[PDB]
């Protein structure tokens, strides 16, 4: 058997016209999945994972997560969802769509002998325009107002399935973000997914939810004669064990005479006796620590009526030292008065459905929060779980950036004639690309009208006709009825840093799938 | 569509296909889970791949015990999960609502209505639904014959009305002695221990507890009066340091010195009980029991057993807990501060062998505030069936004792609830007008399937039912012996409050989110 | 990775373009005029071909080497 | 563990696959037929490029007419096939424009595609373009500048026939334009029916096109069996019955009973043989042609009388031979011929092209049937220059039927562009989208032109609305060089078959309508 | 290369070029020489009054000891 | 099951589960076959293993031409073999009465009742139909303006109105003059070609014969 002499074995080679109108093909398909989970009157769409589970959402991050593509075009559309995930909450299911309708309008003009350079430097040009027009359409928002900033994160869950609980869901986010906003240095900083916990429990009613001015963990006492109920507690954080462990090195002991084993064994229990005297001169109430507590250490602080638990989590005690004020030691003999958590509240050790859960709430001024959410199972509660991670997000964005654009399709109306009445002045070959991203910026209020089965020919002519004039400007799509309605009655109202996101990362989207004329798959790697 | 495009081995299902795919598998629950509603239910033999019989009917155990493979029946089970989590009883009607609310909003969507009116139908007649359920509850002030016949509702639905009898004077008498004082009934420190001595019309209530292992030393007293319970977490066994060390010696003489000398640190352990009993005045039969959670090597129950004390070893962690509260003293973890104050007392300490497998028996305390029920069922599937319908019952008395209102009983609340929907159908002023009728409709399923299992007709029962109701005050339900309209608050039929509310929210919050689904899909690989 | 449709092209036919199948089409002229290159001018040799039944024709004209190569490629056959 | 989603309402098919709505039947259909516009979009066009289809049968095929691609590619997808038949039906109508179908009907779907996502359904986009194609037939009347009337010979031809030639033979225009002038005004029946099965096409494999040549008669593949293949009497006695005797029909049997009947048998047979042939030489016959085989007996007394032989094994041939000569097949046995004999002028053979051929050459008589004898390097080339010949005869038919041109080249889509957009600009209905993409479907035609000829099609299609204001309706495309400068085609004479844009134009329009009527597609298992 | 073109196209001139076997080289006279002495030096030991005969043996088992080169390599 | 116990190579349903398996199998062919009747339908496009294309949307012929293996499916596709035998239309609405009989009656079964008792009200019901027919006819003496509308309602159902004003005037002057003075009408008077010479609005009546 001879081999046949090729070069480049086992590989596949591709170009023209198929790759540049195929990638095309590829980002039309996966914008025309989530088209349905846009505007108020959408649905939710069940997936299903390998693990076993099911994901029943309508958020346009989680659904492209669960989707594994083998085409190389649709895995750059996935993780453009995901980059839109990790900077606002909100700005997920409209960049998909629009990157899907920016390389939409530019198929046509690569059919037109029409090189790709010259579209994606007028997709530029168009990009620099787009972000001007948003800062003149914008308003300054007071943040010191809480009627005000209760409008805002309600725009962004109309959408979502939490609209329904929306007077309980706009308190629940709007309090969460409030607590962890931690400034120590000259550094403001918001952190809402390693302080501000959303925790969910199977159980209950979802009008019972509420956010804790505290902590909790799902943890029982390490013995029952320690209190359940404190008042008032000094807790005091831990990081090493309080057992008797091998140290690290090589040591052996040689044991000739007969009172020495008893003495090993004695100097083990005044070891541990030893470090327990060091935290109760300090007088506290609550022990928490990260390894576990022998019981030698449990009687000693039984009789000193101390509450111990044993085995919180590392993301736990971070989390509880910014609400108490405490500091998580490691070593019991270096304890100080600044490491005890004063001021913190009622601790009461609940059982919520034949499992305990120990609760430190009522502190004075927490610095981390954990959102208790209980609904009917498991799967509604992962959806408002991502649902209140959309709503912690956007009104994160406005407390770092107080501008907001009018959403409903009259952000994108406001824009798309502002790039007509420039490219007046064009007068070139890139004139008429300059035009395809104002008519490409239509699909936002288009999905609005066939989500609710409105009419997209007498209602995009009465839109575009309204925009005519300087004066009004703001006028949107109302989602819930059908007509046109301005947005400065109905309340709908998106961040700055949401509609930047947005249009930075479309435009950029058709920017690196235009350059592509060329495919080579079928080589191996280390 | 389109994931056949980008994934070639993606099944998908559309707008009009998704909606059939979760409401055709809603009745395939539902018709099988509705042969078990009341006590007119018939028995389920379950078979596992391994061959053990699981009888019950139960609508917790049997939706987890099933071998079903659909995404929509996934969703039911975890609901009807949560309902026998937090509360026990409510779970064959929780899937009868969900069976209903599909089914009656089929006949709207599929002719030519959208799925969200019917969901902005649910949430008017969710908000009507939860201000009727507070204007039927009835306050009793807990009296203990009112827990008696809540906990006789939940256990005929069980069994066959003849241990229904005996299973509500042990889950009655059960959860009042635990706590007091307006306190929150912990469900830790009622012990279910599963035996198999005379039949299952049998199971008594121990006042104290009753341990599964026994004397480990065959010199030990098997029957201890007025004894002294000394609850410890030490460790008797032999143990070693923590740092490697071992031995090293000479000669031979030195050999058996060692051998003394690492175990007085064991038998300093010993020497602290055997003279705590000669400190509590000896000079009687003075019976003394170590339940000692930890273990205890055979050359310590020598020592024991010479002096007459009883040791166990290798309890429960709840024992500590348990024991602690019936015997009055202090779970020890170390013998620094042994003292008279922190031993117990019961009555009579003793044993039984079932099969060469000891039962340790602790009784006649003063104010235990910790009980067992022991359960002596003749077989192995027997066991399941009073297990399972007694923390059905603890959890039903438990919730009216917690909750100041009793709910009444079988048609009764759900005949009366879904009347007051039809009066209050034009308030909506709208297009959801068909959704609240959706909503009475799916309601009237728990008469009908209880009329259903009796054996009576289905619609000529519901005629009488709405008659004695329209015509009266009186909320009117459903008799399973004649088929009457008979009253369930005189006949001694009660429910539970937190039942009926989390039965309108998990319920409906899990019917509008199925509805609103069309995009069925399997990716991922 | 590109093409999957529901309903394919005609079969499963692949078909070259442009550029790349002009120099397919040249090189692959090349190759069949080396099997008449070496039987031009009188110091040309001949050559041999057999067939599958195992029947020997040696020529060195042109009709009779490029009849019995049994060429398949559509753009030598011209 | 993992769960999967079952059948729901009507899961009962045993393999097959189905579709319904927009997204999965009705944009898939779109998608589909935009390939093959896309695919013939390269050959279309006198600057267009052939393609060599191999079929299932392993043979080749190379050409630029999109009529006979579409042939040969085994198309599967059933809204693609509707574009097929679409093609095929104007091959048998006029026999030219095949490929405009393909590019109309194929921007007529892709620009309803732009309409169904962006507005009106299907039920609007059809009665928007049925609006719009009949006023499409008003303006084809109004841009008829020249007609085929005045001075109907060789001459006039020769010019109007380039257009058919030159979109797939370029560089050939002049010599193919005069042969099919010799042809098809040769063979004119006198203000009559114009026969396009007349003209054949003898390939004879040689020389290059400059040798190729029209003969007045026929040219077949035979040989004689004879000694007298110099004819110049030419007096052809045309028979479709074997020429070796009269046999019986049921069984047949020679029943011998005495020595005197079996030795006379044998000579008598062949004094019965010598009498039917020595019957056609007295009255003059030159040439017997006959259907069937021919005996040896039969042989022999063709060579005594001189007299030539010709086999015609085709039956088909045979009906062609007697609308050359003017003669008439006779089924029975050799009779004395009255008046349906043949008369040719010259009959002889001659081996070009290393095959040895029978002509029956007419010189002065030269008007009864023509043969075009075209003359090749590869058989593949005369395949190609053989469509092309055919596609001369069908213009022949066009303008025998109505006489009126319309200025090609692009002069004619731009004026169709113009005139729907003014119907569409004064339509105050919701309809008027569609009527405006219908002339865009026009604006595409030239864009393939200007594609193929290495031209920018963003320039050239700018000056073609710049010059068309309102009365100039004929300047097309100059795809002679880069950097157009586009002229008059008046003046270039660039005009072809105005019958062949009207019925390229409805089948096209009843083609992109008959695609967005398909709402639910169920297939079965193909076997 | 073979069967391959520097597109990515798959390069067939003849049918089943891969079992073809070609020889151009210089080796090409060399096989045609040392095909020819083998033959000629099995026939040199026949040659002359004391040439030595060769034992034929045919398809079907006949044996037949032949000296003329005529029916040697036939 | 019974029947599993003899041939165990034999499946069977029971009496709650046969009835699922004929009501699911009738709201299939009902989904379907709703969406093209009326002149406002649907064109469906049937596709056979061959490769032909049969654009219809007549009841009848999407009955036959469609891969569907179900016993239900199957008996009505017997009842409406016979309705475009001997009356033409009326096949498309036939099955989709077969479809809401069985609908509009599960929500009663389901309910309690028993399936016979639906049955006798469906008899009591065809009678007072039947006879509500038969007063609602309107007699107009067989004008020829009148099978002119009688012709383009059953027309327009099938074409997109442009050859329904044309087969018309072809099918209603091609039913006159066959048969006079109250002659039953034969319709294999009447031979239908088929050609390919201009278009599909160009069919034209010939008083005549047409030869193949
Ligand atoms: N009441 C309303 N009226 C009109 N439009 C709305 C309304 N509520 C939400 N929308 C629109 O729905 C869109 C939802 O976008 P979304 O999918 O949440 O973006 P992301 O995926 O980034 O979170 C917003 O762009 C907003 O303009
Ligand atoms: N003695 C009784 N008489 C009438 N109805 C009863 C009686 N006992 C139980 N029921 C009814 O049976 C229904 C179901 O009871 P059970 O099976 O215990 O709960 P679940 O069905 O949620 O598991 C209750 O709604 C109740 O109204
Ligand atoms: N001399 C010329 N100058 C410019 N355009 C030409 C010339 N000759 C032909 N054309 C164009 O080439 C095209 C050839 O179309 P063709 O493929 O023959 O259509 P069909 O396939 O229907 O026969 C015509 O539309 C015509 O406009
Ligand atoms: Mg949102
Ligand atoms: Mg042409």
């Amino acid at each position: 058997h001879r081999p046949v002499l090729v070069l480049s074995q086992n590989t596949k080679r591709e170009s023209g016209r198929k790759v540049q109108s195929g990638n095309i093909n590829a980002a039309k398909t996966i914008a025309d999945i989530i088209r349905t989970c846009l505007g108020p009157k959408s649905m939710m769409k069940m997936l299903l994972d390998p693990m076993g589970g099911i994901v029943m959402t309508n958020d346009g991050n989680a659904i492209l997560r669960e989707i594994q593509v083998q085409h190389p075009a649709a895995k750059s559309m996935i993780e453009i969802s995901r980059t839109q995930d990790e900077e606002v909450g909100d700005g997920t299911t409209s960049v998909i769509i629009l990157a899907g309708e920016m390389l939409s309008v530019a198929e046509h003009f690569l059919e037109q002998q029409m090189h790709p350079t010259v579209v994606i430097s007028a997709y530029r040009k168009a990009l620099d325009d787009m972000i001007s027009t948003l800062k003149k359409i914008s308003i300054p928002v007071d943040i010191s107002d809480s009627d005000m900033m209760l409008n805002i994160i309600n725009s962004s869950i109309t959408t979502k399935a939490i609209s329904r609980w929306s007077s309980l869901a706009c308190n629940i986010a709007l309090d969460a973000v409030k607590m962890v906003q931690f400034e120590e240095n000259g550094r403001k900083e918001i952190d809402i997914k390693k302080y501000a916990r959303v925790e969910k429990i199977p159980g209950g009613i979802i009008e019972d939810s509420c956010v804790l001015r505290g902590v909790m963990i799902n943890k029982d006492v390490t013995h029952p004669r320690m209190r359940r109920y404190i008042k008032n507690p000094r807790i005091v954080l831990l990081d090493s064990s309080l057992e008797y462990k091998k140290g690290e090195s090589q040591t052996d002991i040689e044991i000739t005479r007969e009172e020495d084993f008893t003495r090993i064994l004695q100097m083990e229990e005044e070891y541990i006796q030893q470090l327990c005297e060091d935290i109760i001169q300090l007088k506290p109430d609550v022990v928490i620590t990260e390894k576990g507590i022998s019981d030698l250490a449990q009687h000693y602080l039984m009789r000193a009526n101390i509450t111990a638990i044993r085995r919180v989590r590392k993301t736990d005690n971070n989390r509880i030292a910014r609400a108490c004020g405490a500091r998580i030691v490691s070593r019991p003999e270096e304890l100080r008065e600044d490491d005890v958590g004063t001021g913190a509240g009622l601790l009461e050790i609940k059982k919520i459905g034949d499992e305990y859960f120990t609760f430190i709430t009522d502190c004075k001024d927490p610095k981390a929060c954990t959102i208790l959410l209980r609904g009917a199972s498991k799967e509604i509660l992962s959806e408002v779980e991502r649902n209140l991670q959309d709503a912690m997000q956007v009104c994160r964005n406005v407390l770092l950036d107080p501008q907001l654009v009018p959403g409903g399709g009259a952000s994108e109306m406001a824009v798309a004639h502002a790039l007509t009445e420039k490219s007046k002045a064009m007068t070139g070959v890139e004139q008429w690309p300059y035009r395809a991203v104002a008519q490409a910026l239509e699909v936002i209020p288009r999905t609005l009208i066939q989500n609710c089965g409105a009419s997209t020919i007498r209602l995009l002519t009465s839109l575009r006709a309204k925009h005519t004039q300087e004066n009004c400007e703001t006028w949107g799509v109302n989602g819930e009825t059908g007509t046109l309605v301005d947005m400065k009655e109905l309340g709908i109202w998106e961040p700055l840093a949401v509609k930047l996101q947005t249009y930075k990362t479309a435009v950029e989207t058709a920017v690196l799938l235009l350059r592509i004329d060329d495919i080579v798959s079928g080589h191996k790697k280390k | 569509a389109a994931v056949k495009t980008l994934n070639p081995k993606a099944e998908v299902a559309r707008a009009q296909a998704a909606l059939a795919v979760n409401i055709s598998a809603a009745r395939g629950l539902q018709d099988v889970l509705r042969t078990n509603l009341g006590p007119k239910g018939t028995m389920k033999m379950l078979v596992s791949g391994a061959g053990d019989i699981k009888l019950t009917k139960d609508g917790n155990v049997l939706l987890h015990e099933m071998q079903i493979q659909h995404p929509t029946a996934s969703l039911i089970a975890k609901v009807a999960t949560a309902q026998d989590d937090i509360t026990g009883d409510g779970t064959t009607s929780n899937v009868l609502i969900i069976g209903e609310l599909l089914k009656q909003a089929d006949l709207y969507i599929s002719e030519g209505l959208h799925p969200r009116i019917i969901t902005e139908g649910f949430e008017a007649a969710k908000e009507k639904a939860l201000q009727f359920l507070e204007e039927v509850k009835v306050s009793r002030e807990m009296d203990r014959e009112t827990l008696i016949d809540v906990a006789r509702t939940s256990l005929r639905t069980k069994v066959h009305a003849e241990l229904a009898d005996v299973l509500t004077e042990a889950v009655v008498d059960s959860i009042l002695a635990i706590k007091k004082q307006d306190e929150p009934i912990d469900l830790f420190m009622i012990e279910i221990m599963e035996m198999k001595h005379k039949s299952e019309t049998d199971t008594s209530l121990i006042r104290g507890l009753v341990l599964d292992h026994g004397a480990r030393h065959p010199d030990m007293k098997k029957r201890v009066e007025d004894a002294y319970i000394l609850t410890c977490n030490v460790s008797l066994e032999y143990e070693k340091t923590e740092v490697n060390s071992g031995f090293f010696y000479k000669s031979a003489e030195e050999r058996e010195k060692l051998v003394k000398a690492e175990r007085k640190f064991i038998e300093d352990r010993v020497k602290k009980i055997i003279e705590l009993k000669r400190k509590v005045c000896g000079d009687s039969d003075k019976g003394f029991v170590v339940i000692n959670q930890k273990g205890i090597d055979p050359f310590s129950l020598d020592a024991l057993s010479k002096e007459g004390i009883v040791a166990l070893r290798r309890a429960k962690r709840r024992n500590m807990e348990r024991l602690t509260l019936a015997c009055g003293g202090v779970a020890l973890n170390s013998f620094d501060d042994l003292s008279p104050d922190c031993l117990g007392h019961a009555g009579l300490v003793y044993e039984y062998t079932l099969g060469e497998e000891k039962f340790t028996f602790i009784e006649k305390c003063n104010n235990p505030r910790s009980v067992t029920l022991l359960i002596k069922g003749p077989n192995k599937h027997t066991l399941t069936q009073i297990k399972d319908a007694v923390r059905d019952g603890l959890r039903a008395v438990k919730n009216a004792i917690d909750d100041g209102c009793v709910v009444p009983g079988a048609g009764a609340v759900e005949v009366a609830m879904a009347e007051a929907l039809i009066k209050h159908k034009p308030s909506v002023k709208g297009r959801a007008q068909l959704g609240v009728q959706a909503f009475a409709d799916a309601l009237l399923i728990i008469p009908k399937v209880l009329a259903q299992n009796s054996g009576f007709d289905l619609q000529e029962t519901l005629v009488k039912i709405q008659a004695e109701h329209s015509e009266s005050g009186q909320l009117v339900g459903v008799d399973l012996n004649t088929g009457e309209p008979m009253v369930a608050a005189e006949v001694g039929v009660w429910d539970n409050y937190c039942v009926k509310k989390q039965l309108l929210h998990s319920c409906t919050v899990i019917a509008t989110n199925i509805l609103l689904v069309d995009e069925i899909m399997r990716a991922g690989m | 990775m590109m093409p999957t449709p529901v309903i394919l092209l005609k079969e499963g036919t692949d078909s070259s373009q442009g550029i790349p199948q002009l120099v397919s089409n040249i090189s692959a002229c090349q190759v069949i005029a080396e099997a008449v290159r070496t039987t031009l001018g009188p110091r040309g040799m001949d050559k041999l071909i057999v067939d599958g039944r195992g029947k020997a024709t040696i020529s060195n004209d042109g009709a009779t080497i490029l009849k019995l190569l049994d060429v398949v490629h559509p753009a030598a056959k011209t | 563990h993992v769960p999967k989603a079952p059948g729901f309402a009507q899961m009962l098919k045993e393999g097959a696959k189905h579709f319904s709505g927009l997204e999965e039947a009705v944009y898939r259909n779109i998608q589909a037929c935009k390939e093959l516009a896309q695919t013939t979009r390269t050959a279309y066009g006198p600057n267009g490029m052939n393609k060599m289809v191999i079929n299932h049968l392993e043979k080749l095929f190379v050409t630029n007419d999109a009529a006979t691609i579409l042939r040969e590619l085994e198309v599967q997808h059933p809204a693609a096939k509707m574009i097929v038949m679409a093609s095929h039906m104007q091959e048998q109508e006029v026999g030219d424009g095949t490929n405009f179908v393909l590019v109309f009907a194929g921007a007529l779907l892709e620009l309803a595609e732009e309409l169904l996502r962006i507005g009106l359904s299907v039920s609007e986009v059809i009665e928007g373009y049925e609006i719009a194609c009949r006023k499409a037939h008003e303006i084809l009347p109004n841009l008829v500048c020249c007609s085929a009337k005045n001075l109907r010979d060789i001459d006039e031809v020769s010019s109007l026939l380039r257009t058919s030639i030159m979109s797939k033979q370029y560089g050939n225009e002049v010599f193919l334009a005069k042969l099919i002038a010799q042809a098809c005004v040769s063979i004119f029946p006198d203000s009559g029916h114009f026969n396009v099965d007349n003209i054949r096409v003898c390939k004879i494999l040689g020389s290059g096109i400059s040798s190729s040549s029209v003969l007045h008669g026929m040219v077949f593949k035979k040989e004689t069996e004879g000694d007298v293949t110099s004819v110049k009497d030419a007096k052809i006695a045309v028979y479709s019955c074997p020429f070796d005797g009269m046999i019986t029909e049921t069984k047949g049997t020679v029943l011998i009973k005495t020595a005197e009947e079996l030795m006379n048998f044998s000579k008598g047979e062949e004094n019965l043989m010598d009498a039917q042939v020595k019957a056609i030489a007295d009255t003059g016959a030159n040439v017997v042609v006959t259907g069937g085989k021919v005996a040896d007996m039969a042989l022999h007394y063709a060579n005594k009388y001189n007299i030539m032989l010709v086999r015609l094994n085709s039956k088909w041939d045979l009906r062609r031979l007697c609308k050359t000569v003017g003669a008439t097949a006779l089924p029975r046995l050799t009779p004395p011929v009255l008046e349906e004999m043949g008369h040719c002028d010259s009959v002889y053979l001659s081996e070009v092209g290393d095959t040895q051929v029978v002509v029956f050459k007419h010189e002065k008589e030269d008007g009864a049937i023509s043969t075009i004898v075209l003359r090749g390097s590869t058989d593949n080339l005369m395949d190609d220059i053989e469509r092309a010949v055919d596609d001369g005869v069908n213009t022949f038919k066009v303008l025998t039927r109505d006489k009126r041109l319309v200025p090609g080249g692009g002069a004619t889509e731009i004026e169709l562009a113009k005139q729907i957009t003014s119907y569409g600009e004064t339509c105050p209905g919701l309809e008027q989208y569609a009527i405006k993409k219908f002339a865009e479907a026009f604006e595409a035609i030239p864009r393939a032109l200007a594609e193929n000829s290495g031209v920018k099609a963003n320039e050239v299609i700018s000056k073609l609305y710049a010059v068309h204001q309102e009365g100039n309706k004929n300047v097309g495309l100059d795809i002679e060089a880069e950097v157009p400068a586009v002229k008059d085609m008046l003046e270039a004479g660039i005009l072809d078959t105005y019958l062949g844009k009207y019925w390229a134009i409805k089948l096209a329009t009843n083609a992109a309508v008959t695609v967005l009527r398909v709402d639910q597609i169920i297939m079965a298992k193909p076997a | 290369t073979l069967a391959f073109d520097e597109y990515g196209r798959p390069f067939l001139i003849i049918k089943d070029q891969d079992r073809k076997s070609r020889l151009m080289g210089l080796e090409a006279l060399k096989s045609h020489i040392m095909a020819a002495k083998a033959v000629a030096n099995t026939m040199r030991t026949s040659l002359g009054p004391n040439g030595l005969d060769k034992m034929m043996v045919d398809k079907d088992g006949d044996v037949t000891v032949t000296n003329d080169g005529a029916t040697i390599l036939s």
